[PDB]
């Protein structure tokens, strides 16, 4: 969260928090409530924003359904939408703190190592993100909708 | 090093699961006492130099261990007390911004008395001088933020004794 | 200001700026009304913050009026006012911009090296801050008042 | 290296004057255009590793440049040259945040002319792919931001030739 | 830190005798297995990525391990892991083309087990993760090149129980 | 060239070379016409190397071809067999040299940087340079070909 | 940095060619002097010590030079002129077993020059000492790898001059 | 050996071997046996070469033999040869392993340390290390003298 | 003491003392005598350059002595001239050593922390033990008192 | 690290007090061997190397520990001994300039039998070298430097043993 | 960096000359003068901060320079000058302790006039201060040490303007 | 000279000189005479301590004399005698200096490159200086002889 990252640099400096920091440990809790409704809306519509996003990701790169491909059927499919919804959990856990930190520790760090192992094409796992990203925008209105998606834009950066 | 918002968020993940309405709840338990915080933080920073000189005062100074062959004399050792509880306070005032300890089981606490007990440090008249900074700090924050405040004094004079 | 210090932070890091820098900047701009208005109505009360704080700096530290004292008299005693003024403003300065980083270039980063030379006690500078504070804190209401006082209390605690 | 707010403060500060109307209706007008900014902002980070792909390849590819004995030749000259171009993408973007080209006289255009002639770098080719990049990022922040935007790319171009 | 020559050379010298005729039979011996050493040597090399793919596949995927609370849950978990199959494979091939398991005793097991029970980490899966690692191995440098390899792999095994 | 490899190792360690170091440039030096004779055979056979490797990953990776795919036809497929015979001149390079430098330099520093910006798969390219190899290793015999293909499996390895 | 072996590969890779048999030619070129380098090359590390002891006994000693205000006068000056003499002999043998003398336009006579005239050290006496250097290593690495050698003592001279 | 070499520059670049370090340890197995002949040869003639050089070391050096001498006679004498039968075997070493590293672990780091405290001139043992380097190359034909001769000349270049 | 101080640097230099340095011991031991004396006039003067001072102190710097004033009547004033005897012990220490090390580490190191932590302005300090110099330049004679001195002004000097 | 004069100084400043006339003798009384001292130290600078092969060659020469396969074999372990040697002569030096055995304590003694005992070093054959080294040097310092230089090789050897 | 005596030593050995009349002359001539530079330089290590704040207040203060826009207007340009006042004061000491001026050649004018035309400095105000700083001094260490200390002052000056 | 080192050391911390630094150049200016007394002794009898001291050491090494020798008649040995003369010129200097650095400089950095060029051997002129010694302490009294030994010692021992 901001907050442990405003400690963590006064800390570090041997001091307390500055004016501007106070000042924007306030800024957030006093957004906290437009967060906790903006990760609830995700929540609720878990099942949607995965499937509609997975639907959507085979018809924009079509490579990966069968031919080859690392999404093979069955057991395959249904894994790659999996993987969906880990980061759409983590997009929920970002967007209430305020803090992309837990989106990096949890799935972005070391993130090409294991796709390159398993032979996943990462360009296909970025576009995955921003079929749902597309998805949830659209549940979305004005100003939360502008929020939601500077943390799936970053998810989906992180990957190419 | 977590804070209540990354607790409740691991806690959540080792479950993989969503953020349900318990974890909502302790969410925006947070989110309200968090001016409270801020508030209270500000008043410590203001009031630094000052809970310190007058916890000195009350508890350390005029005594066996600033005379010669105490641990308080020599200038040397007189400034790097008042610098270890620069350091008690500090880090209370961290982990009530916080909402959480850890940040004092991590980078405070971490084998403390063990080098208290080697360099010769009395951990008595430390836990002394930090029940004082206590009561200095709660009559100066007010009642609702010197509950929670008091917690992270008393959790370090737990972890020294 | 925080939009400097989010720059020079994301340039550091080589990379573009955080989902959590973007909505700092944002807080800043939309609070950018709140500032102006603090430092319109510091600016305006100008003669009286500096004056009657000084009249009460006088009257907790009277050592340092006349006998020995720094400020001797109608060139001296000025110049202790003037010293005032001179932190009155860089005050208004550091609340525009959410930042106190023109407070310490133009006033803190060696304040304690001149004011030894000068011969000046700093305990009674930062005596005089804390006094002009408080005529601050009358003409301001709320949460105003909580925040320019983020900023005196900044200067008071680097001169001491 | 200052921002529109830092440089109205300095401008303030040589004169030994308070913040005059003057003064306030600059700093209102950046306030003003922040939403703005942050905006753009995001839309480029978003779009950053395509504006460079699509400016490349009206530009740079199949050229010359990219054959052998080209500055671009080389894997290793491939990738330095479009990191280049990731440096002009960012630094412009900072530059409208902070609504001001000082970042970019100081960290960017500091004796480059200078380099490029030294290493042989194309300075041509190089404005050339930096008003490509111009035109894809105008076609994607929109008209407001988008006036803003070039002020920035063209401060680059005019910095080089 | 010895390969074969010099494990040699040393046991020589701590009698301060010249090379015997049972000095060069060894000697003699590890020159003649030494371009199967660099073939099978090279082979690895080839096949890395992929043995590791193929291991892992067989023996830790679609487990608890790689579900939520799993050790090998998070990316940065994984890329760890198979960081650490890397490593057993790379000095497994060291060791052989060497002729000697010093170097697996010296710069891996020195002090990994404890490092493990510290961490975390499963042991028991690891050793599965090896044993798998042995047997895709084997089934591509062919028998005479495996019954060597196989030594190594499993000298990485009685030094993690 | 493993020469430049031994002078810059003696340089840096200030001294004259060792032993090892000269009995390491006799054996490369009597090698020599082994080098120039599988470079020879490789440079002869260049088109015969590229069309039938070219030919073979279209049916290996064969999502490459045209639904999405990079090698999109006339000119692409054109430039993807070209990048093959870059390949193939830098692989008969290294051979006579002892030595992959000149591969890293020309064609593997930044080679991750430069497809992800094309939207090339570097998986694809691997597996092209693996596909030029056995063509390569038809041509040769016993340790000719032992040689000619641990230079062709460093350049496939430094791509995944 | 290049030996002939490179310098051959690069103009090649700067016109996008194959190795041409004109470029063969000049590679079996080297190939075939590259025993004559490798011999010659240890005849001087055999003899280094003893050359340099020689040729200075024949150029600089018993001199103005090393009385007191000359520049080899003091013991700090005398080992720093030895010292640049090693230097001098065993970059000249790197260029040979190179074939090329581009090491020594980098990594020796890189402004030289002007390095000598500012901290005022004789080149006339320097060029004294390397031609004689010259006449006592082809006096011991014989005909065939002496034309070669001197070239490069040679192109040292000519860059100081 | 140039194996243990190869090994511990790859481990620190964290590496797989490269193609000119695998043709290196190739190169080197298969002189393994020029090697192990070289060796024998000066096993076999142990006596003749340490006698003979030592011989022709108080004929070059004879200042050393009595008058102060630190080869002061029957027990002296007798251990100056010792010294030098230290060095044959450590030449021999060297050779199979086709590396000086066991001569300079066991006898040149160090060596002026011992030798002033001993009050043995080093260019006296230096110069005895020549002498046996004649006894051998008379002793070795063609190309097994130009290799045991890389090895003699090192250890006296590392003693002055 | 300078013995100490000329071994910590030899042993950080891993060698055996220079002429410089035991030249410097032995005009040291030489000077004992002198020292001896001086530090002996000093502690029987005790109370009389302490108390001397003190009255001396409260007539330079009036404004320590009751208005506001850290030096407050009956305890206060009395811990006031505790400190100066504090300093005028570690100066007697100083001049037998022949080195401000003791004076340091006892009281010199951490003065500014402390004092800003009791309220006492440090300045005034170190005018007090300017006026313990005073008192102890009058009791001494020629050539013990240029040294006595010495030792004085530089305890005064690391106090502003 | 405290020489005879501190040690004094120290003992009145945990009691707060003066020197008094029994620190002033004990003061005296090193001031007076003063002279003393610096001239037995300058004999063993002097002397040092020679010291050394002396002791060497009475005690560890010619024996079982100079044979292949002795801690002193190899010319890495005879210079890494000798070294060890002169470290002894020159802290017992020191320690007599000071006039205390605390800089032995400190930054020679400080563990060493746990580091001797680990590396396989025989300490029996040391006190045996030191032993000599003590006999070597009180014949050439003279009896009143001697009866003190011997202390210090003493407080060597009870430290070892 | 010299003194007196090594400047008297260096004109004799590079001439191969031992120590003539003439140079024990210049020799016992700073001995002479020794006491008398001890003494000054202690009376301005006592009175430097002193020296200082009074050469400050004649010179600098109340004027244009340090109201808005002067270059030692705000806290860090004003600590930053009388820093350079204090390195002015601290080494024509040393060159006065010394007895020659090459310390201030060196290690203080060395293109400083080009410094303080890059930043802006005016050299004026400075000789200014200097001059000031001239006249306390010489009206504290008395007649005979204040005709030498002025030289060294007077170097500064010069090497300025 | 000591007043150079002790300047450099203040320097280096930024410092005024200590006490201890003070007392230090006045024991050194005050010792002056003294110094420039047994400097000209040394240098008068100039001829005498260097013929007398050659003289001796070919009697404790006599190999250096003809057979082989270093020093080979009528042009060598009256080099090695001038070397004699060189360094005795460097001890004047150092005495009066109260500092090795004048000898160091001039004659003992870079001393065993030189003379290992030459072919001289150092043990030798380690004793040709230690036989210079003799003859001055002989010429020389009690404290004055304890002096200049300290610096014919260090000369000797920077040799070997
Ligand atoms: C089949 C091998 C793969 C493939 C390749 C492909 N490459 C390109 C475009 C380019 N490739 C290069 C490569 C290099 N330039 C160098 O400097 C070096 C080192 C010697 C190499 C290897 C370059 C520069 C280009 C750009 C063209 C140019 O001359 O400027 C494409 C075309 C991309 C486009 O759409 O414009 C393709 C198709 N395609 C695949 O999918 C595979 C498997
Ligand atoms: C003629 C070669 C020279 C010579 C030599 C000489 N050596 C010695 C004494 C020793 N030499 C050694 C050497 C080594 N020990 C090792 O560990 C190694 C590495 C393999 C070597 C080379 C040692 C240990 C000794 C000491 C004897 C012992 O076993 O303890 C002497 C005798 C010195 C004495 O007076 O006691 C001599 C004569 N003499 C010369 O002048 C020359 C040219």
């Amino acid at each position: 969260s901001i907050v442990t990252k405003s400690i963590v640099n006064a800390d570090a400096e041997a001091r307390y928090l500055s004016p501007g920091e106070l000042d924007r440990i306030k800024s957030f809790v006093l957004s906290g409530a437009r967060r906790v409704r903006i990760a609830q809306t995700l929540t609720e519509n878990r099942e949607r924003i995965v499937k509609q996003a997975g639907d959507q990701l085979f018809q924009k790169r079509p490579d990966v359904v069968s031919p080859g491909g690392n999404a093979y059927g069955e057991e395959m499919t249904a894994t790659c939408l999996r993987d969906l919804d880990y980061y759409l959990r983590l997009v929920t856990y970002g967007i209430v703190s305020g803090d992309v930190t837990p989106i990096e520790e949890i799935g972005l760090v070391g993130v090409r190592e294991m796709y390159k192992s398993l032979g996943t094409p990462i360009s296909a796992v970025a576009e995955g993100v921003k079929c749902m990203k597309s998805v949830a925008s659209s549940l979305l209105s004005g100003e939360d909708s502008a929020e939601a998606g500077f943390y799936f834009d970053y998810v989906v950066g992180a990957m190419q | 090093m977590q804070d209540a918002i990354t607790s409740v968020i691991n806690s959540s993940d080792v479950q993989g699961k969503y953020l349900d309405s318990s974890a909502i709840e302790k969410l925006k338990g947070y989110f309200q006492t968090g001016e409270l915080r801020v508030r209270a933080a500000t008043t410590i920073a203001a009031n630094a130099a000052n809970i310190i000189k007058e916890a000195v005062a009350k508890s350390l100074l005029y005594s066996d261990i600033t005379r010669p062959g105490g641990n308080m004399y020599t200038t040397r050792r007189y400034a790097a007390c008042i610098r270890d509880l620069d350091y008690y306070l500090r880090y209370a005032t961290y982990a009530m911004l916080a909402g959480d300890p850890s940040i004092l089981d991590e980078r405070v606490l971490n084998g403390l008395k063990e080098t208290y007990n080697s360099l010769g440090v009395p951990i008595g008249a430390t836990i002394q001088a930090i029940q004082a900074m206590k009561e200095v700090t709660s009559g100066l924050v007010g009642p609702d933020a010197g509950k929670e405040m008091g917690l992270y004094f008393d959790y370090i004079c737990s972890g020294l004794s």
